[PDB]
């Protein structure tokens, strides 16, 4: 059960480093504003993990309950980590990264709760371009 | 998904499925005036059974 | 149902209809985990 | 039409399925209330009173929506008087909301910190609702065992 | 509250900006220091852009 | 009574007019008092007394600056008004010289330094 | 204690019961005899001998024994009516009858002998279906009416729009006015066919200039009433001739002013706390509200009566022919409707049988 | 003309939604048609508030 | 009870003490308006807000003359 929930930790890990690194003045204006927009979701993840430990101090939270509460995070980090690595390997280190967001946005047309997260990022990161 | 194709195709003549899924499959090439006669087929394996064939023809 | 939705959330080829379907399966399956926590609660 | 509107409004208020003479009883309750009342400050001002005590509780843009969504009826005063006099009665997210890292020409501000304990209370609401819901499920099937 | 990590997370962008503006402006003066921050106005990140637009609007006076 | 109708009556006293006609002004007032409602500034009274004595003395009306000191004692003797500060502050803010630095001096402490 | 009703606002009947949405017996007001005793429509078929002398006139009872004849009629002959076993409610003419009220109250006292009862004020009982406390009382069938209901009840009206015509009185005149329109409709046997011709095909009377133009100048003409029931030519042109009663005194058989302008004058001769406030939410019944569509000209005349019109609107329900009785049913069957209540020996000590003294 | 009445019923929906009334699109649609006859709106509010109490009391 | 007089008098006095403080400050307020303003301020409200509005509503009132 531990191994089943751990992929959200590695999913977070990869976007902390993405937000950190792609801030730097090499990478054009667009790659900054993408790394910028993503900070919001690290806050929300950090907020979540705070309250669960507060719960745990009361004794009122169990690993099976954690496996329930984590589920929106499991999806919403993986929708981001699988976007970061596509900008690393793609080296879309210019206006071309908007193509990767527009394609990924259209791909999630079926998925609503995942589609808004992707529509947010392209609505944000396109502003400098 | 299937209405997100249809409710666009009913107003604006464009389609974008990668792994094929919508029923009004355009064939490639034949971009000349012959487009009107030939270009848009009607994929019989993929009309969604909550609509009739006639309907899939009206939207085509 | 888990092994099915894994082998269909892996590989992109399954299409938009495939995605919305496994999204519905994840959502309707999500409550079954809630119930299992309500059970896990008992001593 | 006139009398028929009181007829089917009573049917709308009657619940979905003894579906027989109660439909007359309720009509008598309607007529009683109507005629015991009949024998015994315009709308724009009325709604501002509600605009305000919304705007103090939180939820300011909703209050803004209310007044802009009805300055538009200049081209229904009695119709509005229904909604205000019935206002209390009813049955008991965004990413662009309060987020400085996005948009174009955001001005200087420095730390809000209340816009963070706001955000931190939302997430506390979404854990607390799903704990009270787990309490309302566990009692239900255990009660019929213990009874 | 996440052992503070939630609250520090927003300061920790401003301080990283200022220390890295300081080490970049080190030793300059005058119009050579008003130029030295006009360098940092060229960035996508609108948060960092807001600080440096403000600080330059001071220094440009 | 409740703040909204009191605020309407306020409008109807400063304006020379009746209740239905002034509703755009009441709309403006609702927009402005709304949100600006919690205490913005930490409120205590040794300061708001000084900030008025100083203004009367500045006007060379130095006797009124000692009459205030006893009117304020009387206002405080009777035990009715529990939020004195606001109505002193309001009257101060409305005051007029019968005939600009403003930032070097003591000011109200900012309250943002605390959380709730 | 399921209450009955009478709804005789004119020469008509409406047997209400248990507060149901419509009266059961809806026959026009007639009695039996030259068969020894019967009801109106039953005895009206044997026209050689068996008839009635209009025991109800156009607006009120013709004699004191006609009320007891109506009591011994379908009020006891039909629909299992038995006033000793449950309450009943009586209608009234404008400002009520006196001798017929005393005789019908004596019938309710001793003959039908009901331990519970209600009486009078039918033109204001229409208000329970009009849906507002102020209003105008154009709310009766048959040969007479007067639109003077209330301010908030209290028998204090301001609009006083009576006339020497009514929703079925003008229909009976317009049945004979097909003969005045040149058609072959002067016979007594054509009064049945022209009652269905001049109340159906004579639809939507309008302004006088357009009605004069459409009769001969324009190609409107009449309907194709060439039927075998006694129809030669229709009353579609008589719909255009009906402004000679609705806007002229004597050109189409009336005595007062024309029915739009007379109502306008009687609504002008009024107080300010009512009438205008009554016409802000007033609503009709009977043959006036069940009219063929000529009420829009009256609404136009009501707009033209006062330049300060004060948003004058008058409603007219399709169900109005029953709603004069259904309004009674509501007005009697509330949980506090004892304003016009008469009863047994708790109230019969002063005598139920008084005209206007005890029952008030 | 007519679609102005449907969008009127969208205004008169959403404002009844934020005023947190208990109402639904059927009752709204008829309540405006009663108000067009001049019927008193406080009197309508008096029947509507008591009819929801009886509606529950039937269980 | 007598406490409905004893406290009403304290209000009669606290109101005209304040009518003095407001006239030494040469403010425009009549006796009534001051009573609205302190009724507001005793509920909890932020004085900066309505003190700005009072001058704005005055500006509108005088500018139409």
């Amino acid at each position: 059960l531990v191994h089943r929930i751990l992929p959200v930790a590695a999913s977070y890990s990869a976007v902390t480093r993405f937000i950190e690194e792609k801030s730097s003045f090499e990478y054009g204006q667009v790659n900054h504003a993408l790394a910028a927009a993503m900070r919001t979701l690290v806050k929300e993840h950090l907020i979540l993990v705070s309250q669960l430990e507060q719960l745990h101090r009361q004794g009122l939270l169990s690993l099976q309950k954690l496996w329930f509460y984590i589920q929106p995070a499991m999806r919403t980090m993986d929708i981001l980590a699988s976007l970061a690595t596509s900008v690393d390997k793609g080296e879309c280190l210019g206006g071309s990264t908007l193509s990767l967001l527009h394609d990924r946005s259209f791909s999630y047309t079926g998925d609503s709760q995942a589609q808004e997260l992707c529509l947010y990022l392209t609505k944000a990161a396109s502003a400098p371009y | 998904p299937v209405l997100s194709f249809l409710y666009r195709w009913i107003y604006d003549g464009e389609l974008e499925d990668t792994y094929h899924e919508f029923f009004v499959a355009s064939d490639p090439t034949v971009k000349t005036d012959r487009l009107w006669h030939d270009k848009y087929t009607l994929r019989k394996s993929m009309i969604p059974s909550f609509m009739t064939m006639d309907q899939s023809r009206k939207v085509l | 149902i888990r092994r099915y939705t894994d082998q269909r959330s892996l590989d992109r080829s399954f299409g938009l209809v495939g995605q919305s379907f496994c999204a519905a399966l994840h959502q309707e399956l999500r409550e079954y985990y809630r119930l299992l926590s309500v059970l896990h609660s008992q001593l | 039409s006139i009398t028929q509107l009181f007829d089917d409004l009573c049917e709308a208020l009657l619940p979905a399925a003894n579906r027989k003479r109660a439909k007359r009883s309720l009509k008598k309750v309607a007529y009683n209330a109507l005629f015991t009342n009949l024998f015994q400050l315009p709308a724009r001002n009325k709604i501002l009173m509600l605009s305000f005590d919304l705007r103090v509780g939180g939820l300011g843009p909703k209050a803004d929506r209310l007044e802009e969504l009805v300055e538009e009826l200049e081209a229904v005063g009695s119709v509005l008087d229904l909604l205000v006099q019935l206002a209390g009665s009813g049955p008991p997210r965004d990413y662009f909301l309060n987020n400085k890292h996005v948009g174009r020409n955001v001005p200087y501000s420095g730390y809000d910190c209340d816009d963070l304990s706001v955000f931190e209370m939302d997430v506390q609401s979404l854990i607390s609702r799903e704990e009270c819901l787990c309490h309302s499920m566990i009692q239900e099937t255990l009660q019929v065992m213990e009874a | 509250l996440r052992r503070l990590l939630v609250w520090t997370y927003d300061p920790k962008i401003r301080l990283k900006t200022l220390a890295a503006l300081v080490d970049h402006c080190q030793g300059r003066k005058g119009g050579e220091l008003a130029s030295a921050v006009h360098a940092y106005t060229k960035t996508g990140d609108p948060y960092m852009r807001s600080l440096v637009q403000h600080i330059l609007s001071l220094v440009s006076h | 009574k409740s703040p909204n109708v009191l605020l309407q009556n306020l409008c109807c006293r400063i304006l020379g007019r009746s209740e239905a006609d002034v509703a755009q002004q009441f709309q403006y007032a609702v927009r402005v008092i709304g949100s600006n409602f919690a205490p913005t500034v930490e409120r205590d009274e040794f300061l708001v007394a000084e900030k008025i004595k100083k203004e009367l003395i500045r006007q060379r009306r130095e006797a009124d600056a000692a009459l205030f000191s006893e009117l304020h004692r009387k206002l405080h003797s009777q035990g009715v008004l529990k939020n004195k500060w606001s109505i002193l502050y309001l009257l101060l803010s409305l005051s007029e010289d019968p005939r600009s630095y403003a930032t070097l001096f003591a000011q109200a402490l900012p309250r943002d330094a605390h959380s709730t | 204690v399921a209450a009955l009703v009478v709804d005789n606002g004119s020469g008509m009947c409406k047997a209400g019961f248990a507060g149901d949405d419509a009266p059961r017996a809806v026959f026009p007001s007639i009695v039996g005899r030259p068969k020894d005793s019967y009801v109106g429509d039953e005895a009206q078929s044997k026209r050689g001998i068996l008839t009635l002398k209009y025991p109800i006139e156009h607006g009120i009872v013709t004699n004191w024994d006609d009320m007891e004849k109506i009591w011994h009629h379908t009020f006891y002959n039909e629909l299992r009516v038995a006033p000793e076993e449950h309450p009943v409610l009586l209608t009234e003419a404008p400002l009520n009858p006196k001798a017929n009220r005393e005789k019908m109250t004596q019938i309710m006292f001793e003959t039908f002998n009901t331990p519970a009862m209600y009486v009078a004020i039918q033109a204001v009982l229409s208000l329970y279906a009009s849906g507002r406390t102020t209003g105008i009382v154009l709310d009766s069938g048959d040969g007479v009416s007067h639109t003077v209901p209330i301010y908030e009840g209290y028998a204090l009206p301001h609009a006083i729009l009576r006339l020497d015509l009514a929703g079925r009185d003008l229909t009976d005149y317009l049945m004979k006015i097909l003969t005045e329109r040149g058609y072959s409709f002067t016979t007594t046997e054509e009064r049945e066919i022209v009652r269905d011709i001049k109340e159906k095909l004579c639809y939507v009377a309008l302004d006088f200039e357009q009605e004069m133009a459409t009769a001969a100048s324009s190609s409107s003409l009449e309907k194709s009433y060439e039927l075998k029931d006694g129809q030669v030519i229709t009353i579609g042109n008589e719909r255009f001739r009906c402004p000679e009663a609705l806007f002229q005194p004597s050109f189409l058989g009336m005595e007062a002013c024309g029915i739009h302008e007379t109502t306008y004058n009687s609504i002008m001769k009024c107080d300010v706390d009512i009438r205008k406030d009554l016409y802000a939410n007033t609503v009709l019944s009977g043959g006036t509200t069940m009219y063929p569509g000529i009420a829009d000209r009256m609404q136009k005349e009501i707009t033209a009566l006062a330049p300060s019109t004060m948003k004058i609107k008058i409603i007219a329900p399709p169900e109005r022919k029953y709603s004069v009785w259904i309004g009674g049913s509501i007005l009697a069957s509330l949980s506090t409707f004892q304003q016009m209540w008469i009863s047994k020996q708790e109230y019969d000590e002063s005598g139920p049988s008084i005209v206007h003294r005890k029952c008030f | 003309n007519l679609n102005a009445v449907r969008e009127t019923m969208d205004v008169l929906l959403e404002i009844s939604r934020i005023l947190n009334t208990g109402l639904d699109m059927e009752t709204l649609s008829i309540c405006v048609r009663l108000c067009e006859q001049g019927i008193n709106p406080e009197a309508l509010s008096s029947v509507i508030k008591e009819l929801r109490k009886a509606t529950e009391a039937l269980k």
